[PDB]
């Protein structure tokens, strides 16, 4: 005897599974090329300074 | 991150302010240029 | 139906042990940083045009 309150949960988890199956390849290339908010985090802090100084000139 | 965002919004505010005041300087310079050329053209039209 | 129920229970116990080994992160500050990076992309476009 399934009920209707739990339908929102199963719809949402099914849609999250569908969004997983749709674009696995983007997630795989995203994890492989560069670490999450690590080397990336560092380079944006050093490279924001170039737009800052470009505004200074 | 929110600090950088506040500095870039203040930055673009200053950019629009300097754009407007150099535009006003352009208007003043052009007005003086127009008056000087009117005087010169009238004077040398009478001269020639 | 009950066999399907129990199979899903066992699969989600496996999923829960894999999650309990791999439970890191949040959800709302990611939305906030996505919003601010989109806004600064817009600001970058407008400042290039302004330049």
């Amino acid at each position: 005897p399934i009920e209707a309150v739990y339908h929102r949960y199963m719809v949402h988890l099914l849609e999250l599974a569908v969004t997983f199956i749709e674009r696995l390849e983007t997630h795989l290339e995203t994890i492989r090329n560069i670490p999450h908010l690590a080397a990336n985090l560092k380079k944006m802090n050093q490279a924001l300074a170039k737009m800052d100084i470009l505004v200074t000139e | 991150l929110e600090k950088e965002t506040k500095f870039q919004k203040e930055r673009l505010s200053d950019l629009k302010h300097m754009r407007y005041r150099i535009k006003d300087d352009l208007t003043t310079i052009r007005h003086s240029v127009v008056e000087k050329q009117g005087e010169w053209h009238k004077k040398w039209k009478e001269f020639l | 139906g009950q066999q399907l129920l129990d199979a899903l229970q066992h699969e989600l116990v496996t999923t829960q042990r894999l999650l309990g080994e791999l439970d890191v992160g949040d959800s709302e500050e990611n939305v906030q940083v996505l919003d601010l990076l989109s806004e600064l992309k817009d600001v970058t476009a407008k400042k290039d045009l302004e330049l």
